[PDB]
């Protein structure tokens, strides 16, 4: 009835607590993990994970990485992670829209560097709004 | 005169310890990925080896200024590396940590892609990631063909010096060598010293029956940005350890 869930960033463990269920933003879709799952390795996109410790949900924005699940240990390695409780949903809607436009603008442009920069910002702002607002499809 | 220098020694040593779980896990997954992929034959953007016509140089300095020739030595070695590249007919662009060093290079007409605040005493993984994203945007756009960095690092138990290393392309041989070297900082006398030890990875290999949700190549590709950020952050923690060493030196000379 228990998994231990750990999110590990390059400088520190960001999350470490028991959970009944975790939703992982894998590169091929949202993965749903319950207790006693067979061992698994997956890539993680920049997006939102969710953790249910008892009956409520907690969302965390993840900046890409991978996850292993083995013997009721879920270990998540990401370049960065932010608790959705920390993100102002109005602000994150604002930023997502702004990054959306800046990305559209870079794409009209000539500079591959700018396209990459703006894509990086766009993905980060997406994952932050998914985590603030809880809806994946935006 | 205060003993709180040891407090920042211990806070730094804490962050360095806190970085180990990440590197241990990176290593564990890399090890198991090796049993499905020949790393040397992997073709992925962060491993691309283009004929090198342009180089990005990351220059790591601090903005707090009382550390002897800590910053001066970095700045001089970077100037020298850039002269070497120019002699070879290579183009370059600078990414500078430290605003005063950015100004030194600006006044001398060097090309500067990006500037960041001087190295902070306990370097953040978000600090590292902002720099890394910028180096990715130079390298993956093929604006440059190699990314080097220059930073100060302990090379003996007592002494540190600027070093010149390569960040991108990633090195397959680095991907196969696990995070072996861990280093502990310690104030001994009124000077600061580093000891480095080899550690056997504490955790086992991944189960044989483990499911790969995506093809191994795609999992490796998702890992490579983490490896990069681990390498960059480790260099920044080395640079900060060296700067604390230099700043203690400067204190006790007075």
């Amino acid at each position: 009835m228990v998994m231990t869930v750990r999110v590990i960033a390059p400088d520190k463990t960001v999350w470490d607590a028991p959970a009944e269920e975790v939703i992982l933003p894998s590169t091929t879709g949202q993965l749903g993990i319950l207790s006693n799952h067979a061992p698994l390795l997956t890539a993680l996109e920049t997006g939102v994970m969710r953790v249910r410790q008892d009956r409520e949900w907690v969302a965390i924005a993840l900046m890409g990485g991978f996850a292993e699940v083995e013997n009721n240990e879920v270990t998540i390695l990401v370049n960065g992670a932010e608790r959705g409780d920390t993100i102002d949903l109005e602000k994150a809607k604002a930023e997502f829209a702004a990054a959306q436009a800046a990305l559209a603008q870079a794409e009209q442009g000539e500079s591959k560097q700018a396209k990459i920069q703006a894509t990086q910002a766009f993905r980060r702002a997406r994952a932050r709004l998914q985590a603030a607002g809880g809806v994946v499809e935006i | 005169m205060r003993l709180v220098a040891a407090a920042k020694v211990a806070a730094a040593q804490e962050q360095v310890m806190a970085s180990r779980p990440f590197a241990d896990r990176l290593a564990q997954v890399l090890y198991s990925l090796q049993t499905r992929l020949r790393f040397e034959d992997v073709d992925l953007p962060l491993l691309a080896k283009r004929p090198v016509k342009t180089v990005a140089l990351l220059v790591v300095t601090g903005d707090r200024g009382l550390c002897g020739g800590y910053n001066t030595n970095v700045i001089r070695r970077a100037k020298e590396r850039l002269q070497e590249l120019e002699a070879e007919g290579l183009k370059y662009t600078l990414v500078i940590v430290g605003r005063k060093a950015a100004q030194y290079f600006q006044r001398r007409d060097y090309p500067i892609d990006a500037v960041y605040s001087g190295l902070e005493q306990i370097p953040s993984a978000s600090e590292a990631g902002q720099i890394a994203s910028e180096l990715l945007s130079l390298f993956l756009s093929e604006t440059v063909d190699r990314v080097e960095l220059i930073y100060t690092k302990f090379v003996s138990l007592i002494s540190s010096k600027p070093v010149v290393q390569t960040l991108l392309p990633l090195d397959p041989q680095g991907l196969e060598t696990a995070d072996d070297e861990i280093f502990r900082l310690t104030t001994r006398g009124s000077h600061l010293e580093v000891n480095r030890e080899k550690v056997t990875s504490t955790l086992p290999a991944l189960p044989s029956d483990m499911i790969f949700e995506q093809d191994p190549l795609q999992i490796l590709d998702a890992l490579l940005p983490l490896y990069l950020n681990n390498q960059l952050l480790r260099a920044l923690q080395e640079a900060a350890a060296s700067e604390l060493a230099a700043r203690m030196t400067a204190m006790n000379n007075a």
